[PDB]
RNA sequence: AAUAUGAAAA
RNA sequence: AGCGCCGUGACGCAGUGGAAGCGCGCAGGGCUCAUAACCCUGAUGUCCUCGGAUCGAAACCGAGCGGCGCUACCA
RNA sequence: GGGUCGUUAGCUCAGUUGGUAGAGCAGUUGACUUUUAAUCAAUUGGUCGCAGGUUCGAAUCCUGCACGACCCACCA
RNA sequence: ACCCACUCGGCACCUUACGAGAAAUCAAAGUCUUUGGGUUCUGGGGGGAGUAUGGUCGCAAGGCUGAAACUUAAAGGAAUUGACGGAAGGGCACCACCAGGAGUGGAGCCUGCGGCUUAAUUUGACUCAACACGGGGAAACUCACCAGGUCCAGACACAAUAAGGAUUGACAGAUUGAGAGCUCUUUCUUGAUUUUGUGGGUGGUGGUGCAUGGCCGUUCUUAGUUGGUGGAGUGAUUUGUCUGCUUAAUUGCGAUAACGAACGAGACCUUAACCUACUAAAUAGUGGUGCUAGCAUUUGCUGGUUAUCCACUUCUUAGAGGGACUAUCGGUUUCAAGCCGAUGGAAGUUUGAGGCAAUAACAGGUCUGUGAUGCCCUUAGACGUUCUGGGCCGCACGCGCGCUACACUGACGGAGCCAGCGAGUCUAACCUUGGCCGAGAGGUCUUGGUAAUCUUGUGAAACUCCGUCGUGCUGGGGAUAGAGCAUUGUAAUUAUUGCUCUUCAACGAGGAAUUCCUAGUAAGCGCAAGUCAUCAGCUUGCGUUGAUUACGUCCCUGCCCUUUGUACACACC
């Protein structure tokens, strides 16, 4: 019945120990990346940290810094800021 | 419970009920005079010469002031 | 739709 | 007496010189009041033994062992 | 009649080449349950059917016997 | 051909029981212990067995006639109440599902159970209805286990010993883990209390929870349960307790061979929602005025100050009370109970959640809570009590509660930073403020509080805001080990716990399966209490933030009632 033999309980010992591509974004700018950003952010009707990371291969942190400098140089216009996401446009006079 | 068995051989033998000193007239031997003292008697207030001091290693002990009472005189 | 069995006395 | 065959997981049986598979069985876990069945998983093979050849054989060739089959006709 | 093979626990079966008996069933005990059955755990029982050679020493090697199991036993 | 009445003979049928029957039932199954109209056949417990055998018919299969040995205490018939059904009807439940949410099962760790191990790894419990359970978060105690050592708290009666002494305690040396004289050596001490024995008690977390009380859980969170007197039945029993409709409800409206009642539900009680009302409040506040601080400079704004006072009870505590009663309207149904929608309202699911909670029962859990105990065992090299050290944690594995996460809805740092339930010392030491010291834990000197007065606005966390990041097993996770620093504690070691640095493994949203849940509910997030000397991943409560999807069904698991069948009644296992 329910009680197994000691030899069968030895199958507890016989159980044994058996059981059930990264992306390479920039993270550092160069002259070529610097040229790329000020030529393309005039495009990208919507600019944010994630969009810059996705479509310019910047390492996120430097994407944030570049956004502040793009703001300082005025090519960008704010819609909202937050300590975890920011929303930006091309400083468009169209809207 | 299990049937009990002792690893030690025997331990029930207690100390005797008394030393069996019989008459216990160890006071002194005297020839019809004042028998006086064989052993001395303790100086402590708790005895007041009610006790003969003992002897175990040529030093004396009081069984009434008891325990660490030690004299070596 | 498939659904078998559940020792002896008390 | 001669000659031929087989032997591989617990069981039955496959399989070629790069190494072990099938079904059953076993084992865990779940479902069940519990077992069966069912559902999700897993393992387990001196490949009869010894030796030799080969870079390495279950396989090749010797030895051995065990178990089989055939031949046994003419007087 | 000869050749071969095997006989080990109450029973059954492995063993193993020369260092010593293993497994199951059976029996006893305990756990289990109200008590049993079943199940589980432990224990018992084995000169290995009798005389050798020595591997110091045989259960297994070898010659006897007592059981048995196979195979073969004129001739025209 | 009809229609009406009658008649004879059939097939039957409906209602009743004078009557019959064990009943189901029956106009024959009646005219039957008040036993007799005529007659044929058949049965004598169940099996053996319509078997064997002998006949006889048959082409055969088989038919007719037809035993016995042996075996057994029931077999069987009709109804009753249940239980049960892969039977039907009705109504229901997130311990059921549907639509989903969150998960578990996947990983690590805490914890419990089993297995294994061992001297012991104490033990009870094993589907819901055992496994973060015994309030069981065990370092000694607890503790019941294991290796060892003490002590007796063996009442009392009697017998023995017996103050030319019953008996007790002994320092020290040995022994022992041990300043346990326990025991040995030794000589002292004590003095009727004792010791020895016969009886007899006493204790036991020893056995029995299947011998019991009590308690609880469960059947069983559904609505069920019972008498009196009547009615049916020979009787178990039945009606009352129900056709329909409704309710969460055996809740009612009704029906009615039942009437009138009782427990249950309800009604009830507590708690949670409204009170510009009564009563108020230096143990809660608010405003005004004084005094004071800052900016304004100011006229206004924000603060500090109870002996500055005055006023008030809006907020806060309460006592008594009001309020809700589906209130009103419109639809809808015996046109009733009721339901649906709308209106108002603090609230219109019994307004929300609980407490209590019936008849009957389990051979559910406990004699390890009990000075509650029966019976058995034991009772002094005790299973009593106590002391030292282990163990309850031991690890090849399986299982159950969970706590962490697997990350950008984040991690981290620096800000904003707001609750509630509740608890706390005094003759014993709690909750602790403030100051100082230390990175930290923590240490230090005082302080208030027996508590709406102090801890405490418990200034909690999650949350928001600003920064580091970067899509990567990465700053995710911090398991795992080392070194060190403190606390509680006689004692931490098999690390109690906290902290510092270092170590940085599994874990990529989890297989078959499965848990919980209908709004302040799930879930996230912590806080208080519990046990507590220290220790929480545990539970009991509390509060913050606060969803999705339902608003139905009987498809799975189940429930209650009625009808039905039964060869079941230790009751579908």
């Amino acid at each position: 019945l329910s009680k197994a033999a000691k030899a069968a309980a030895a199958l507890a010992g016989g159980k044994k120990s058996k059981k059930k591509d990264r992306a390479q974004h920039a993270v550092i700018l160069d002259q070529e990346k610097y040229d790329r950003i000020l030529k393309e952010v005039p495009t990208y009707r919507y600019v944010s940290v994630s969009v810059l990371v996705d479509r310019l291969k910047i390492g996120g942190s430097l994407a944030r810094i570049a956004l502040r400098h793009l703001e300082k140089e005025g090519i960008i216009k704010p819609i909202s800021k937050h300590s975890k996401q920011a929303i930006y446009t091309r400083a468009t006079a169209s809207e | 419970r299990k049937k009990k068995v002792y690893t030690t051989p025997k331990k029930i033998k207690h100390k005797h009920k008394a030393v069996k000193l019989a008459v216990l007239s160890y006071y002194k031997v005297d020839a019809e005079g004042k028998v006086t003292k064989l052993r001395r008697e303790c100086s402590n207030p708790t005895c007041g010469a009610g006790v003969f001091l003992a002897n175990h290693k040529d030093r004396l002990y009081c069984g009434k002031c008891h325990s660490v009472y030690k004299v070596n005189a």
